[PDB]
């Protein structure tokens, strides 16, 4: 299996890892904090996908040093992985076309 | 600090009637709104979660709706042992807090 | 089983601290919140702090005075709070309760009875309560134990080691001259005494006492 | 060290400058408009943060024409920086892929 | 352009007793908010930061608490020394702005 497919892979199994771990650590990090709304659990897990993603609704946000700190690791997480996906599929068609000219 | 209203502080209701009880919250909360009963000298327990979702070991006499700022508890025909205080809570927002409750009387 | 264990109860003088406990049982997760609740005699419950055994952080109340400090114990399983410096107006019920890290309780300890009193311990003083010679009797029979003198509160009645509940009152103690004072009542059918055993059972948490007192007919 | 590594490099810290300088300009271009919640430093930075990644919860923005501008200079930067991450990327992929080749 | 309201005005209470100074934001402004004492001739003084976060120099006997529109300025065990007035003041929306201020009688 070629890299760019290995590669993408992974990037998705530690995407998923880091919304779990940052789901986890918003709560422990925003807890404490005056007015915060990310200290559940589950609504944790969708905050972090709806920053993974870049989709950011609204609906949720940290307000704490340590919860934006948790906050910059999953969006730059997302953008990456996302990010790299692209950069396989870009690939895949190369070489297909690579082939369809007879190299 | 959000801060939950629950007025009347008691409730006289006749046996089998139903009753409702109020909990209103300083701002909106979704359905971030859980109920709890405290019989005297008993410890709290948990009725309703997230506003209407039912708790297993719980009476299907027991109810609840609502959404934003006004919530109610609901009990069809009261019997005898629903006497006790009752308390909702909010985890809308940190940190969580405490309705002043509303004791129930047959 | 009883998820959460707490103490009876713990006699404080006041300007002195203590430490209560919360044994937990049953399922166990990284995401377990143990919050601590304080409820004073005829008042509501306040909120006065939380821990996460998993990593350690605790929280506490910014609209009250902090009393308290959090620590757990993963090996055994045990949260505790430091309460210091204690005052009367520290005198209350503390109860602890786990929520699953999705903001309710889902479970709470019996609570703990704390005294803030310079007074001493005292264990009670269980007297029966039979009917006098002349008293007529109907189809139900009405019986009792005085318990008198002890301190501090609270104390726990039961009939026939608990198989006994149905038609039993446990009025509330009423304090005088540094101790508590109260009565338990349990009415059966009239036929049933003294044929089957009646007998109270009183526990005082506070001296770690527990004595029973067999109600027989008097002499 | 390739170019696409290199070029990733830069953006990367020129990234973090674009980040820090519209903080502060976004402060400057704020206040003075009365409403604008964009004023102080610390949540300016988590501001320019959520505009580069494009997250935009929105807890804060700018009402000021500057302040806009500002804001679209961090966009930019953000979207070209992460999209030349992309690019890196996918170049690092196709090199490794025609080596797979024998190429 | 946030309006502060700080009531009442004064606050009487005796040695060593708790005091809670009040602050009520015309709206929602999260934890930006600030106090300030200011004894008789002398210039004001920093105390909480950000409706909470403590200051260097300032005495433990200082608290603070509060979100949203709600803020709470505490003092246990107030002692002669506390005597002043007291001031809170926003920096979550330009212009920032004061609270008319309370004074503490002993
Ligand atoms: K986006
Ligand atoms: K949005
Ligand atoms: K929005
Ligand atoms: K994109
Ligand atoms: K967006």
């Amino acid at each position: 299996s070629a890299l760019h497919w290995r590669a993408a892979g992974a990037a998705t199994v530690l995407l998923v890892i880091v919304l779990l771990a940052g789901s986890y650590l918003a709560v422990l990090a925003e807890r404490g904090a005056p007015g915060a709304q990310l200290i559940t659990y589950p609504r944790a897990l969708w905050w972090s996908v709806i920053t993974a993603t870049t989709v950011g609704y609204g609906d949720l946000y940290p307000v704490t040093l340590w919860g934006r700190c948790v906050a910059v690791v999953v969006m730059v997480a997302g953008i990456t992985s996302f990010g790299l996906v692209t950069a396989a599929l870009a690939t895949w068609f190369v070489g297909r076309e690579q082939e369809r000219r007879g190299h | 600090d959000i801060l939950l209203t629950q007025s009347p502080a008691i409730l006289s209701v006749s046996p089998g009637e139903r009753v409702s009880f109020s909990c209103r919250a300083s701002q909106s909360i979704g359905t971030d709104i859980h109920w709890y009963q405290q019989r005297t000298n008993g410890s709290p327990r948990l009725l309703i979660k997230y506003a209407s979702e039912s708790i297993s070991g719980i009476p299907s006499r027991f109810s609840g709706s609502g959404s934003g700022t006004d919530f109610t508890l609901s009990i069809n025909s009261v019997e005898s042992e629903d006497i006790a205080n009752y308390y909702c809570q909010q985890s809308n927002r940190w940190p969580f807090t405490f309705g002043s409750g509303t004791k129930l009387e047959i | 089983q009883v998820q959460l264990q707490q103490p009876g109860a713990e006699l404080v003088k006041p300007g002195a601290s203590v430490k209560l406990s919360c044994k937990a049982s049953g399922y166990t997760f990284t995401s377990d919140w143990i919050h601590w609740v304080k409820q004073r005699p005829g008042h509501g419950l306040e909120w006065i702090g939380e821990i996460i055994p998993s990593y350690g952080r605790a929280n506490y109340n910014e609209k009250i005075q902090k009393k308290a400090t959090l620590t757990a114990d993963k090996s055994s399983s045990t949260a505790f709070m430091q309460l210091s410096s204690l005052t009367s107006e520290d005198s209350a019920v503390y109860y602890c309760a786990r929520e699953r890290g999705d903001g309710y309780f889902a479970v709470w300890g019996a609570g703990t009875t704390v005294t803030v009193s310079s007074a001493k311990t005292t264990p009670p003083s269980v007297y029966p309560l039979a009917p006098g010679s002349a008293a007529q009797t109907n189809s139900m029979v009405t019986l009792g134990c005085l318990v008198k003198g002890y301190f501090p509160e609270p104390v726990t009645v039961t009939w026939n080691s608990g198989s006994l509940s149905s038609g039993v009152h446990t009025f509330p103690a009423v304090l005088q001259s540094d101790l508590y004072t109260l009565s338990s009542s349990v009415t059966v059918p009239s036929s049933s005494w003294p044929s089957e055993t009646v007998t109270c059972n009183v526990a005082h948490p506070a001296s770690s006492t527990k004595v029973d007192k067999k109600i027989v007919p008097r002499d």
